[PDB]
């Protein structure tokens, strides 16, 4: 199946700044949409930014113009630029690959739906 | 064990001993398994169909085939039924009292049915609604098949409003794994097969890819070249001298968009000492049978033609495919092209590129869509025509290997191309080529 690895997290001060990095391994031809979510402790998770294969990005009220995602289209990997952090955006920061078409030359392959496993952002 | 009863199927009914290939088999076996929609996307010729019919043999209850037309529904039955299997066909090309026969025998616990084939009109009907109701609640739905899914796509070439209603079918019918096939969708076509039709995640697929290893693309800037006819007999002397013993060996195809173009290049290849007649709709039928028939027999090794090349006509040993002008789309390309070395041996796939072929082309294009949108009005797959040549033309002012770029264009892996193209074999040289084509490009 396909991984979803998370990096690029640590504690920083507020004002600081922050660029996580999402790797996706396995057959990957594309992905319909890639999406930022974040788990601040006892909230509920949070629709954080987002970017479609083709590099439309959308990106939450409580977080325009401080952070930007973008793709390395030759790594399928995602990066999310946070500056000006806050308290507020302490949280685990995790990614959704939605529409994840995966093939082999053998000619097989699956479309589904991963999940990362998350990196730990603490703003002081 | 699966694989024991499955193997064993196959040759007790079908009679094989063997699959035809391992993803054939593959296929079959994800179907079986059941806890998977499934997508085979696999070409004419294939036994695509056998991916569905063994297993609907092997399951407890009744597998539903929605097929668009009684013609290709007419085909399978017929053969289905030399096999001494129990199958069924509910159109409406048929008496009520057949209708009515079949309809009564799919309200028996334990059906004579094992396989029904219906159109999508049929599976939408008033007439049918409480017969599939019943067939659900009874647990006697083991797998719905779509056969020809691309037809669900406003992006494919052959959209049918009917398909529109089976995505709501797939879902009524939850409990039933669905199994979708065609032999041709892009990447975009796939997309809205998966979720028009709400197959369920994961969808395991099943793709026959387009790499033939013993083909070698190449693209010819016209430009760039002095003597282009005198360019194009050498890539013919080179295809056709894989066996210098026997002289000549093998044939080869060169496709023009007009018969001027045919004409005049078969005249100036068989001047340069390459024998070569031309093949058009301008000449009379027995024209045409007559060359067809000097090239099948290898009296001529060459032949220039225009679109008008048979479907009927498949030879083994075709050395080269030269494309003198750029072709429509991608997939007449890769189709046309594709003639070359059927019989697995190496062979030369070569375009002719030049700006202003690209823009007669481009132009003519536009031209017979708006004739078309004049008929019938406005359709999202008058975008894909536009785009289906910008692919093509991108095949040939890019820099990558040619196989990987026809792959991407189809949705499959990177090819293991083994400098099986201009690019992969000299990188520099083809950015040479590109970048002097640009020097042109100033002003
Ligand atoms: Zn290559």
């Amino acid at each position: 199946q396909v991984q979803l690895v998370e990096n690029g997290g640590g504690c920083v001060k507020a004002g600081g700044s922050l660029r996580l990095s999402c790797a996706a391994s396995g057959s990957i031809f594309s992905i319909n949409r890639m999406t930022w979510y974040r788990q601040a402790p006892g909230k509920e998770r949070e629709w954080v930014a987002a970017i479609t294969s083709g590099g439309s990005t959308n990106y939450a009220d409580s977080v325009k113009g401080r952070f930007t995602i973008s793709r390395d289209n030759a790594e399928n990997t995602v990066y999310l630029q946070m500056n000006s952090l806050k308290p507020e955006d302490t949280a685990v920061y995790y990614c959704e690959a939605y529409g994840t078409y995966t093939l082999a030359p053998t000619g097989e392959g699956e479309y589904d739906d991963y999940w990362g496993q998350g990196t730990q952002v603490m703003v002081s | 064990d699966p694989e024991r009863r499955v193997r064993s199927t196959l040759k007790k009914v079908f009679g094989f001993d063997s699959f035809k290939t391992p993803l054939q088999e593959s296929a079959t076996m994800a179907v079986v398994k059941g806890n998977k929609d499934v997508f085979v996307c696999m070409p004419t010729g294939a036994g695509k169909s056998l991916c569905y019919q063994l297993p609907a043999l092997l399951a407890k209850g009744i597998t539903i085939v929605v097929s668009p037309l009684i013609a290709l529904i007419q085909d399978q039955v017929d053969h289905l039924l030399t096999l001494k299997v129990r199958v069924s066909s509910l159109n409406s090309k048929l008496s009520a009292q057949e209708r009515k026969e079949l309809l009564a025998d799919l309200e028996r616990e334990k059906p004579q049915t094992k396989i029904l084939y219906i159109t999508p009109e049929m599976a939408a009907s008033s007439s049918f609604q409480p017969t599939l109701n019943s067939l659900v609640s009874r647990h006697l739905l083991s797998y719905l098949v779509v056969d020809e899914a691309h037809c669900v796509s406003q992006w494919g070439h052959d959209f049918r409003p009917d398909y529109l209603r089976l995505g709501a079918l797939r879902s009524r019918l939850g409990h039933a794994p669905c199994v979708a096939l065609t032999a041709t969708a892009t990447p975009q076509v796939q997309e809205d097969v998966f979720a028009a039709l709400h197959l369920k995640k994961p969808v395991a697929i099943f793709k026959t890819p387009c790499f033939r290893a013993n083909l070698f693309y190449d693209v010819q800037f016209k430009e760039l070249i002095s003597d282009p006819y005198g360019n194009l007999k050498d890539f013919c002397l080179k295809a056709l001298g894989q066996e210098a013993d026997k002289g000549l060996s093998g044939c080869g195809i060169v496709y023009c968009r007009t018969r001027e173009a045919c004409e005049q290049l078969a005249i100036e290849l068989s001047c340069r000492g390459v024998n070569a007649k031309a093949y058009h709709a301008g000449l009379k039928a027995s024209e045409r049978t007559l060359v067809q028939n000097d090239w099948m027999e290898e009296k001529v090794p060459v032949i220039v033609a225009t679109i008008s090349f048979g479907m009927g006509v498949d030879k083994a040993n075709v050395r080269f495919v030269a494309h003198w002008n750029i072709a429509k789309s991608m997939a007449g390309y890769y189709q046309e092209s594709g003639r070359a070395g059927r019989d697995g041996k190496p062979s030369w796939c070569r375009l002719y590129y030049s700006r202003n072929d690209r823009d007669q082309v481009s132009f003519l294009i536009r031209k017979e869509v708006a004739k078309l949108q004049e008929k019938r009005g406005n359709k999202a797959s008058d975008k894909a025509t536009i785009m289906a040549f910008d692919a093509l033309v991108t095949f040939c002012e890019e820099l990558g290997c040619r196989h990987a770029a026809i792959a991407k264009y189809f949705g499959d892996a990177l090819p293991a191309c083994a400098k099986g193209c201009d690019h992969c074999q000299n990188p520099t040289a083809v950015r040479r080529r590109l970048e002097a084509l640009e020097r042109s490009s100033s002003w």
